RNA sequence: UUCAUCUAGACAGCCGGACGGUGGCCAUGGAAGUCGGAAUCCGCUAAGGAGUGUGUAACAACUCACCGGCCGAAUGAACUA
């Protein structure tokens, strides 16, 4: 009865390669074809994503939790077809994100992140949308970050 | 112990002695000499712990008991010692006689240690207590020794080992000795008993049950008995046992299966997982002492159970073995036993495939020495997947066009009117390179095809480069203006069209599979990363740390791929050569300073052609 | 200018900060890791105030404040050593009872003086029997079951007080167990122009 | 010679923090700060560079820039002849 907790990283939307699969599961003796649906079936959303999922596994069964990302939260925020890895090489990520958007996937993150405030927050998150290149409302992230640090874009703290 | 001074001992027989001078039994007395075991001197009382009350450290039981008599007469017998000689002698009831009284030195350790402990009693003893019996081993042991169904008669016959069942041998290796040239079977019979006289079936590792291929319905001249060196003919030989035999010998190749029932399978016919991967090849410094080479090599092959004498594409004798320990060794032997001709050693010569990638930039235009007939045509680049059909026999020569012309065109994406008018197809009659017909407008479409499907082979079989084959070359005949006047047309319009359409080399590559420790896996990747290695992919099974890479690699630098891999990463790894397919490559013939301009020049070095690579200039004929 | 313009900012700060709130605690924040600060200071958001810089500017701007506050020379006998200041004006029971609490384990060093007693419990270690050399080196009864090594008993391996070594270290570190415990240490306490230490916070 | 750091205490030394989004955008057979191109962003303080090197199949791990504790008068860089 020892609930071991075990972090893998799988292409969300697609069932996980057996062979990636097998050295963290095999000795832990679960079907890496059961744990394949059950991390694509908790990560059908995240389709073309490498979405972090937390395996809960306890008494020969293994339970699929995402552990939710910023870059996956932003990708899943901006809507963007699905990735298709083969052709296309340097997909530069130019969907448009609203402001409520990003103070609700802030709320979301709220139970991890170690900002003191929403703002804040919403700044990290502007910042990684900013890694993955998004623009928020045509603005850049920057401009936006500067504008609540001057205090022109009230976030509501609720 | 160790068998240089001839000796071996257990803590069982310790304990067969041990027993009376204790009172404790065998068993006990052991589990009180591994692990956390200690004994206290000072009250008699064994415990499981270094101190004591008081604190000092004790030493174990197996120091004290066992190591501190080897101790002991070490000390006393090397620093000379003979105080302490005969006191330690019938102490541990050692008896001396008479020159071994008189020994002294390494010597006088060799043999007083032999009276003390025989390598006798100690290795035999565990081979007979532990190590498993023929009844036991075969009963969980019976279901890879045979492939195919368990649960057959014979099978079950294994797993009970019975010595009257069906007679099944399995001859594993084909064993020298000095009857020059004709050796002897070693086998196992694992069931049944073999007979001087007796009709056995030979089954060979490509036989099934359902066919004839390889299966020899034959009798045994003789039984022998193996003990290493001698020859000693026996009459009869029971299940379990493994013995000798001459008479399969003009019938079976290397290794095979024999039986006596139909209904039995083959067995598991070895699973290496080492193969024949460094590859020399040999020719004779006599032509007319070649055919002992042939038979040389014939016996060869049927010597080493791991040794492969093939024929290459360029004609010269390929033989593969594992290393170069293992091609030295199967060489020398071949050169002073099997042919007894002195012979030549060479690197693998590889056949280089002419391919060209782009369509041909003017027409290709060429007439007849007469100057009556002129042809127009195209050469374009083939796709990999449909030569590789085209190769493996989906697209095949004989068919009627139509059905053909709907695969090629549904499945494959061609024009269908063409895939329809297609003409032929080379080399050899089943090659991928062909030749198709656009002309429309030509009336006796009917006294040029043989001329055209005849040079065309000819030159599929010797291109425009160095004289070498083709490969996934598409030949659109677009016009003719009309064989002693139509085969160097086409043989010239062909050479302008390649030489036109921009031509390359194809190279071979090996798919390996390597078996390697996940702590050499570094070293794996650098050697991959000397030379040229695209490895496709990574697999393991999750029990053990063992972890297979499969790659692609090429063969100018497979030429002693094993040696700098086993060199860079110890014996920790284990290839799988085989051959994989055919992979383009990225330089120009014409340039002499890149890798095709080099390996074309060192071709016509070798051959003994004109020097420079020849082009549409001299291949064109113009006004 | 820049470094005078931040610690003139930082002499402000602790201005302002010493006129608003009237309690101070001088913590030691010996061996303390960074992301446990950030939680320290998550824990006391909207609650009490961290500071901390170069005990130098410290002193400097305390015998420049003591015109109007003369307090903080008893303040200033004790700022020596890794010492960071939190400004509250709520009990400093829980303030205290706050500050050791948010403790987080790290991994044994060699050499080091074990602040508590050391055990290692009978416990499934999950790893293949080539470290029983290690176990029994250590004096650990350890039984090769199922295939793994299985600790027979519960050894206690370094007493308290005493240096941790090489090999129990070692063993600490592939055994995954982190007896040493880092965290923030109140050792002064100033309220109401006085200065009493812990102990008589415990009292 | 020029510029910078300096009793609101530097330079060096000893001790230990050297976090997070993050296996950052890609590229991946494989690249988590450290094969490669482009971004070189702030949350918070004492600070942490999408990382200065060693290392790994990639990880792990070691070590720097930066930072704090002891410390008590000058030194740090680039040039010139």
């Amino acid at each position: 009865n020892e609930v071991k907790y075990l972090y893998l990283r799988a292409v969300g939307g697609e069932v996980g390669a057996s062979a990636a699969l097998a050295p963290k599961i095999g000795p832990l003796g679960l079907s890496p074809k059961k744990v394949g649906e059950d991390i694509a079936k908790a990560t059908k959303e995240f389709k073309g994503i490498k979405v972090t999922v937390q395996l809960k596994i306890q008494n020969r069964q293994a339970a699929a939790s995402v552990v939710p990302s910023a870059s996956s939260l932003v990708i899943t925020a901006l809507k963007e077809p699905p990735r298709d890895r083969k052709k296309d090489k340097n997909v530069k990520h130019s969907g448009n994100i609203q402001l409520d958007e990003i103070i609700e996937i802030a709320r979301q993150m709220r139970d991890k992140s170690f900002g003191r405030t929403l703002a804040s927050v919403t700044k990290e998150i502007l910042g990684t949308a900013q890694s993955v290149g998004c623009r928020v409302d045509f603005k850049n992230p920057h401009d936006i970050i500067e504008g609540i640090n001057a205090g022109e874009i009230e976030i509501p703290e609720n | 112990g160790s068998g240089l001074h001839g000796w071996a001992f257990t803590i069982r027989q310790f304990a067969t002695r041990y027993a009376k001078k204790f009172g404790v039994d065998k068993a006990k007395m052991m589990d009180r000499l591994w692990g956390d075991s200690f004994f206290n001197p000072k009250t008699k009382k064994w415990t499981n712990k270094d101190t004591d009350a008081e604190g000092k450290p004790l030493e174990r039981a197996f120091n004290m008991f066992i190591l501190d008599p080897i101790f002991r007469l070490f000390t006393a017998i090397m620093n000379f010692k003979k105080d302490e000689i005969p006191v330690l002698l019938e102490k541990l009831e050692i008896v001396l006689k008479g020159d071994e009284k008189d020994l002294e030195g390494k010597a006088l350790l060799k043999v007083v240690m032999r009276k003390f402990l025989p390598a006798a009693d100690a290795l035999l003893e565990m081979i007979v207590l532990h190590l498993p019996s023929p009844v036991t081993a075969q009963a969980y042991r019976a279901e890879q020794l045979y492939e195919g169904p368990a649960d057959d008669a014979n099978c079950i016959a294994i797993k009970n080992c019975d010595p009257k069942a069906d007679l099944m041998l399995y001859v594993s290796k084909m064993v020298p000795t000095s009857d020059k040239g004709r050796f002897y079977a070693f086998g196992r019979v694992f069931a049944g008993t073999v007979k001087s006289g007796q009709k056995v079936r030979i089954q060979g590792p490509n036989y099934v049950p359902g066919k004839k291929d390889d299966l020899f319905i034959k009798a045994i001249q003789r039984v022998v008995l193996m003990m290493g060196r001698f020859v000693e003919p026996i009459d009869d030989c029971p299940a379990g046992n493994i013995i000798g035999l001459v008479g399969i010998d003009q019938f079976l190749l290397k290794t095979g299966t024999l039986t006596t029932s139909e209904t039995a399978h083959n067995m598991k016919v070895m699973k290496f997982s080492v193969s024949p991967v460094v590859q020399v090849a040999v020719e004779v410094k006599n032509a007319n002492d070649l055919p002992k080479l042939v038979e040389g090599l014939k016996r060869l092959s049927k010597s080493d159970p791991c040794v492969l004498t093939y024929m290459s594409e360029s004609g010269e004798h390929i033989v593969a073995g594992t290393g170069e320990l293992h091609l030295e060794i199967c060489l020398q032997d071949l050169e002073h036993d099997h042919a007894g001709v002195p012979l030549k050693i060479s690197p693998p010569v590889v056949a280089y495939r002419e391919t060209v990638e782009s369509e041909s930039s003017q027409t290709a235009l060429s007439k007849s020495p007469n100057k009556h007939n002129r042809i127009y045509l195209k050469a374009e680049p083939i796709d990999e997947e449909v030569s590789l059909a085209i190769e493996n026999g989906i697209i095949n020569p004989r068919d009627d066009f139509k059905a053909r012309a709907r695969i090629m065109a549904d499945d494959y994406g061609w024009d269908v009117t063409d895939a329809r008018k297609i003409w032929c197809f080379g080399p050899d009659g089943n090659g991928p390179n062909l030749v198709i017909d656009q002309t429309k407008a030509v009336q006796y479409l009917h006294e040029i095809k043989d001329s055209v499907v005849a040079a065309f082979q000819w030159a599929t079989k010797e291109g425009p480069i160095f004289g070498e084959e083709m490969r996934s070359v598409r030949v659109n005949i677009l016009d003719v203006t009309l064989g002693g006047q139509i085969i160097p047309t086409m043989r010239r319009a062909t050479y302008a069209g390649f030489l036109l359409a921009d031509p390359k080399i194809q190279e071979p590559v090996f798919l390996v599979e390597i078996q390697c420790p996940e702590q050499a896996v570094g070293g794996i990747y650098s050697v991959l990363n000397k030379k040229r290695g695209q490895v496709v992919s990574e697999e393991q099974r999750p029990g053990t740390p063992l972890f297979t890479v499969k790659a692609y690699l090429p063969v100018n630098e497979s030429f002693g791929f094993t040696g700098e891999l086993r060199q860079a990463t110890g014996g920790q790894a284990f290839p799988q050569m085989v051959f994989d397919h055919w992979s383009t490559l990225g330089s120009d013939p014409l340039d002499p300073t890149s890798k095709a301009g080099e390996i074309v020049l060192a071709a016509r070095k070798r051959h003994g052609m004109k020097e420079e690579v020849p082009g549409w200039q001299e291949y064109y004929d113009k006004l | 200018g820049g470094i005078r313009e931040k610690k003139a900012e930082y002499f402000a700060k602790l201005r302002e900060y010493l006129e608003e709130y009237k309690s101070l605690f001088v913590v030691g924040v010996d061996n303390v890791s960074s992301q446990q600060m950030h939680e320290v200071r998550k824990e006391l958001r909207g609650r009490a105030v961290v500071l901390m810089g170069k005990n130098t500017m410290v002193r400097r701007a305390i015998r420049g404040f003591l015109s109007d506050l003369p307090d903080f020379e008893k303040l200033l006998p004790f700022v020596k050593g890794n010492v960071g200041f939190v400004f509250t004006n709520e009990p400093l029971t829980e303030i205290k009872n706050v500050i050791v609490s948010n403790r987080v384990a790290a991994p044994a060093r060699a050499g080091a003086v074990a602040p508590e007693d050391i055990w290692v419990r009978a416990v499934n270690t999950g790893m293949e029997p080539g470290k029983t050399s290690f176990f029994q080196a250590l004096g650990v009864p350890t039984k090769i079951a199922r295939g793994t090594i299985e600790i027979v008993s519960d050894v206690k391996v370094v007493d308290a007080g005493n240096k941790v070594g090489q090999s129990e270290a070692s063993l600490l570190n592939l055994l995954n167990i982190s007896p040493f415990t880092f965290g923030l240490t109140v050792v002064q306490v100033y309220d109401n122009g006085q200065v009493f230490p812990s102990s008589i916070l415990d009292i």
